[PDB]
């Protein structure tokens, strides 16, 4: 139990983005460094108490 | 016009059909079929593109 | 690399600094985006399989 007294901060990544004001930016051909890079998504969309 | 107009209405009707009876757990589907089609630059995939 | 302000840790953050040259810039002016500017639409042919119900689309 030694483990859970103190509580342990979760880091929270600030909100920030500038899709809105420069939607060119954002087109229809996008940059990614993995091709299995919308795996994890289509996972939770179909089965989300796995 | 009038011919051209309703062969134009004809063929997207009909594949709308067919694109609403996809999961969207799959590569091409509803939201992301016109993105991997599209093999130029333009500003924002909406209008005559889709 | 270690850095301190006001007693506490001072950490760097952001996009990794790489080293910018000459060339870097000026052989996408070499490329130009040399890609002919023209909408080309790829076809996707519909596969059936056991189900019916739901539709999957391929790459040919």
């Amino acid at each position: 139990s030694a483990w859970f007294i103190n509580a342990g901060m979760v880091n929270m990544p600030t909100l920030s983005c500038a899709n809105g004001y420069y939607p060119a930016l954002t087109n229809v051909n996008p940059y990614h460094r993995l091709d299995t890079w919308k795996d994890t998504l289509n996972h939770w969309v179909a089965y989300p108490d796995m | 016009l009038f011919y051209h107009s309703v062969a134009m209405i004809e063929s997207c009707y009909v594949e709308l059909g067919n694109v609403a009876r996809v999961s969207d757990s799959d590569a091409i589907n509803k939201y992301t079929f016109t993105e991997l089609s599209v093999q130029g630059r333009p500003v924002m995939n909406r209008g005559i593109i889709v | 690399a270690a850095m301190f302000s006001r007693n506490k840790p001072l950490y760097m953050t952001g996009g990794s600094v790489r080293t910018i040259a000459t060339g870097n810039y000026r052989d996408a002016a070499e490329r130009l985006r040399a890609m002919d500017e023209t909408l080309r639409l790829k076809p996707f042919k519909i596969t059936e399989k056991l189900d019916f119900r739901v539709a999957a689309y391929a790459i040919p």
